């Protein structure tokens, strides 16, 4: 149960945040770096909790 | 800016008696009246 719960919450939160943040934004040159920084922040917050 | 350019090496002068023979070339001045812009769109990929 625990693993499955962690996987489901992780996927759902990542799906929601990625869809809210980067869909509809502009495909600027620094888009890939920004995305990378936002994922690292998000994973570092997960690891912190 | 009354002329564009001239091939200075191609200027020739020949004299015989009182006949002043001159021959040259000149690139004429002109003013733009048509502009053709061929724009092309492409896709670029970015890594990180």
């Amino acid at each position: 149960m625990a693993v499955g719960e962690a996987n489901d919450f992780l996927v759902s939160e990542l799906k929601v945040q990625l869809e809210d943040q980067f869909i509809g934004t502009r495909t600027i040159n620094t888009s890939a770096s920004i995305i990378k920084d936002f994922i690292q922040s998000y994973l570092g917050r997960k690891k912190r909790d | 800016n009354e002329i564009q350019d001239f091939p200075a090496e191609d200027v020739q002068v020949i004299v015989e008696g009182n006949e002043a023979r001159i021959s040259m070339t000149v690139y004429p001045i002109r003013s733009f009246k048509k502009i053709s812009v061929s724009l092309v769109y492409k896709q670029q990929t970015l890594q990180a």
